[PDB]
Parts: C-alpha cells; structure tokens; sequence
C-alpha cells in the first residue's frame, strides 16, 4: 500500500494540527486512522473511502483518492491528544496495512513560567537535579558525558489547582556533579532561578 | 476494557525457550489477529484467523505458529524463541468487514535473551522536595528514580496514604540507558509527584513510589550469586515533615 507518514510532530495545546499520510494501492477499499497511546491498544478514529472532508467532533479526516492522500485534522488540541496516529490502508481478507505512525507531542501552555533548578536529596547515590516550571519552548539536551543522565521533559497536571508544569531530571553517580552545571549543554532561560 | 485480554502482558526468557501468548475476547468476533510492533515499523501482521481451526499467514509469519481451537482464544506460539522475536505483540479481533475497524489488545512486551544474567530488578529511591522549591513556589515535587533494571518491563505507580494517585504525576515515557553504547544496557526511569507545600508539611502523609518489575519465573534457569531476578515489586518512600 506504499504508506508514508511523518515520524514525529509537536504542537501546543489549543492549536490545530494536521497529520498527513500518503499511500498508493490497487483496489483501494478505504483508509483508517487509529490513535495509539504509548503501550496500549490502538483505537479507531475514522474510516474514509469517498473523497472529501468528514467531521467527527474535534477531529476531521480528509481523503483524496487521486492524490492517494489523507490527513487527520485535530482541533482545540488537548494534552490527552499526545499519542501516535496510525494511517492504515485497506484491504484474500480485509486487513489494512499499517503505516509506521506519527508521534504527536502536545506542549502545555504555561501561563506563569518560573524556570528553576532545585536539588533534592534521598529520603533513605544521594541527590537529583530537577529543572522545572520552564516554558514549553525550552529544549532539554541529552547530556555530553557519559557519567550524567538527563531525562526528557515530562508534563504533570495538578488537576485540582488547574496547574500544569514541565520538568526534567538530571543525576550522576560521579563526585564532581553539581546542579549548577547539570543542564549546561541545554539552552536554558537566562533567569532560571538557581537557589540559594 | 473492551473484552480483549492478553496473557502474559510481559515475559522475559532465554533463547530456545518455547513461548505461547494468549489472546482472549468476549465479543465473539469471527476474526482474530496477531501483530508485532517494532521501532521504525508499523504494526506487522504475523498470523490471523477467520474462524475456528481457520488460520492464515501474515507478512511476518516466519518463526511463529497459531491455533484457534475456539472462538474466544487465539494462541501465538514461538517454538524456540529467537532474539529477533523480542518485540511488543498486539492481538486484535474484528468482523472482517472492509469498512469496520479492528479492536486491539493492550500488548505484550516479550524480551528474548541469549543470557539471562543480563536480567536485573530495579533499585528504587525517593528524593524529598527541595525547601527552596517550597519557598519559591509553595509546591513540593518528589522524584522517584528506578535504576539498574533490565529488560524495560516495569510499571511505576505512586501511593499516598495507601491509595494510588494520578493527579500531579508524570513518569518518563521512555527509560534511559545507563550505558547507551552497551548492548542490553540496564535502564533508569524517573517520575515526579508534585503536591502543595502544605500537604508535604504533614508528617502523617506518606508518599510511596512502587515499581513492579516483570522478570524471571520458576522454569527459567538461574546460576548467579545474586538473587534470581524474579517478578517483584520494589518500593521506596518518604514521609512529610512539619513546618
């Protein structure tokens, strides 16, 4: 079915995103879109066999048979839309062929950014560094060495406070390591709070 | 859920071991399917069934067999597991129609290793909130680190006063390799739980990070000094502290 779709896309909550898929097949019998949250089950979003734009709530699906082109359009993007989106093209048995999937990363809108880098101390190695409360435009490397580990960013939602925040964690087993230098190979805000 | 269950949900075993994965459904669909999902690939069909005792091959059938002795079950067998059969396996069911979707299970992570001495459970530690965060923001972020585990078959949860919490939590979607250039490197995974400063400032509040690791079982051979890395929960905890 010659299916192609992008590996990854990023968008901000509240925005519109278009996930594009191309295919070429004899005996076209329809195109499906599925959503797949990281391990678990893919779930059906849409089926299109006739040309045109079909609307289903916040999501729309378009097909052009002559171009062998479909897109899934997500409006009013939500954090819960972070997932992979799979294009599948129908179809001895009606079994669609699945595309490789497009991973969509949704960034939160941070109303009151307060970038800071915090040391925190075992309970019971001995410490980690927490870079937190930065705006979603901030990119976190991936360390230079070797002896130090830096996670990707993670968005938490304090639901009752209607409050979301980004963070990344860094640590090392080595003696030289300090939180002041932990995120050096990242471009971090100049006014980044480093206590104390 | 939607009636589809896969068993086991996780498995790690040695090359040459026979492995059977079971897909069970409730909706009595005529068709069942087994897929594998590998990085850089879409779901790829291994085998499918179009009725009781009726099965046929998919694109990646080599190394697998299936059985459909009854409507409700579709069994996938690896007669002698190979390392290349390490994957995430998804079953699905459906009516077989051109214009209706398939219904999927939640998947099974299967790790097949030449050497079981690569299998390690996590160590887990909880890092208490920074007093500087508390003063600057009136919030308190705990961090959990789960370190040194292999394979990546873990589930991390937070428990506050004996009840699982989800609000204010974020767990890394992917683990990091502790030695990125080493084959079968052990992994680390972090999670955060953020609460209000007042909630942290209660010595009666108990915060626990739990990691369930899926490991070896009775039929796997073990000859190392260290404890056999069986399926197990490893946990760490902290208590709040009065202001």
């Amino acid at each position: 079915q010659n299916i192609d779709q992008p590996t990854e896309m990023t968008a901000t909550e509240g925005a519109i995103v278009q996930i594009n898929c191309t295919y070429q097949t004899s005996g076209f019998n329809g195109l499906f879109w599925y959503q797949q949250h990281a391990g678990e089950a893919p779930t059906f979003l849409s089926y299109n066999v006739l040309d045109g734009l079909e609307e289903k709530g916040r999501f729309s699906s378009f097909l052009s048979r002559s171009k062998g082109y479909s897109y899934l359009l997500l409006k009013e993007l939500q954090m819960k839309d972070s997932a992979s989106y799979l294009c599948a093209v129908q179809a001895g048995s009606y079994i669609p062929t699945f595309g490789r999937g497009t991973s969509l990363i949704v960034h939160p809108y941070i109303q009151n950014p307060d970038p800071a880098v915090y040391q925190l101390r075992d309970s019971k190695d001995k410490s980690v560094c927490l870079f937190t409360d930065f705006d979603s435009q901030t990119n976190v490397s991936q360390s230079k060495d070797s002896d130090v580990y830096i996670t990707d960013k993670c968005v938490l939602d304090m639901r009752s406070m209607d409050f979301k925040s980004n963070s990344a964690v860094a640590w090392s087993n080595k003696s030289d390591f300090a939180c002041a230098n932990a995120f050096n190979n990242s471009i971090i805000p100049e006014d980044t709070f480093f206590p104390s | 859920d939607a009636g589809i269950t896969q068993s086991p949900r996780h498995k790690v075993t040695e090359t040459g071991t026979p492995v059977t994965l079971r897909c069970h459904q409730t909706e009595n669909h005529r068709y069942m399917y087994w897929y594998r999902q590998d990085p850089g690939h879409g779901l790829r069909l291994i085998h499918y069934s179009y009725g009781v005792k009726d099965t046929d091959k998919g694109e990646v059938s080599d190394g697998y067999s299936v059985s459909r002795s009854k409507t409700e079950d579709f069994l996938l067998t690896l007669e002698s597991a190979t390392s290349s059969q390490t994957s995430v396996y998804f079953c699905a069911t459906g009516t077989g129609d051109s214009n209706q979707p398939q219904h999927f299970g939640d998947g099974t992570r299967l790790s097949i290793l030449e050497d079981l001495n690569k299998v390690f459970p996590p160590e887990v530690a909880v890092f208490e909130p920074s007093e500087a965060e508390i003063s600057h923001t009136q919030k308190a972020t705990l961090v959990c680190l789960a370190t040194g585990f292999f394979p990546d078959h873990v589930e991390l949860s937070w428990w506050v006063n004996g009840k699982e919490v989800h609000s204010g939590v974020c767990t890394d979607p992917q683990p990091l390799k502790e030695q990125p250039a080493l084959n079968d490197s052990r992994y680390a995974l972090s999670s955060r739980l953020r609460v209000s400063a007042t909630f942290w400032q209660n010595p009666r509040n108990h915060f626990r990070c739990q990691v369930q690791f899926y490991g070896l079982s009775e039929n796997d051979e073990w000859t190392q000094d260290r404890a056999k890395p069986v399926t197990q929960i490893v946990s760490a905890e902290a208590w709040g502290r009065a202001d």
